[PDB]
């Protein structure tokens, strides 16, 4: 299993940037695990926003995302990372990180089994 | 490997129907790098259900 906690929700201004950790308990080495970050705005599906493969060596965006946010793993502290620049109102949401049970790449809420807790980042003026 | 895994879920489903029980494709996912804990748990995020499409897991969860 891997238990799942993030980190680094809040309030930033748009055209700002702000970076979500996670921090993994997997049973296995870290490098095993495949990650995701997806979210979910208020009374919407969860979505995915980017993902990055065991080794860190491969990582993918959505659309709406690409060029603004960046996903990074470090297997020697057991986290994964979002960085959020350029924010825009669209980016308010509650952002989970995700494991699937593979090292490969999945963008798709269907290939993931564990799951953090979540945590809000609104985007506003203030 | 999973292409293989796939041929051994279908070596043992009898009657061809593309499903298995959990039950089955654990005792068959422990002769195969998954933790024990990590194969009930795929397999009950994959499906609430005991029957399972064994094709269709490994395309979601495992590829």
């Amino acid at each position: 299993q891997v238990q799942l906690q993030e980190s680094g929700g809040g309030t930033v201004q748009p055209g700002g940037s702000l970076k979500l950790s996670c921090s993994a308990a997997p049973e296995r080495a870290f490098s095993n695990y495949a990650m995701g970050w997806f979210r979910q705005a208020p009374g919407q599906e969860r979505e995915f926003v980017a993902g990055i493969t065991g080794s860190g060596r491969s990582q993918y965006y959505a659309d709406s995302v690409k060029g603004r946010f960046t996903i990074s793993r470090d297997n020697a502290m057991n986290a994964v990372y979002l960085q959020m620049n350029s924010v825009k109102a669209e980016d308010t949401a509650v952002y989970y990180c995700a494991a699937r049970v593979v090292p490969v790449f999945s963008d798709s809420t269907k290939g993931y089994v564990y799951w953090g807790q979540g945590t809000q980042v609104t985007v506003s003026s203030h | 490997n999973v292409e293989e895994l796939i041929k051994m879920f279908a070596h043992f489903d009898n009657n061809s129907t593309g499903y298995l029980t959990k039950s089955q494709m654990k005792n068959i996912l422990t002769t195969w790098a998954l933790t024990d804990q990590e194969a009930i748990d795929a397999l009950n995020a994959f499906s609430s259900e005991d029957n399972i499409d064994y094709k269709l897991f490994c395309e979601d969860i495992l590829q």
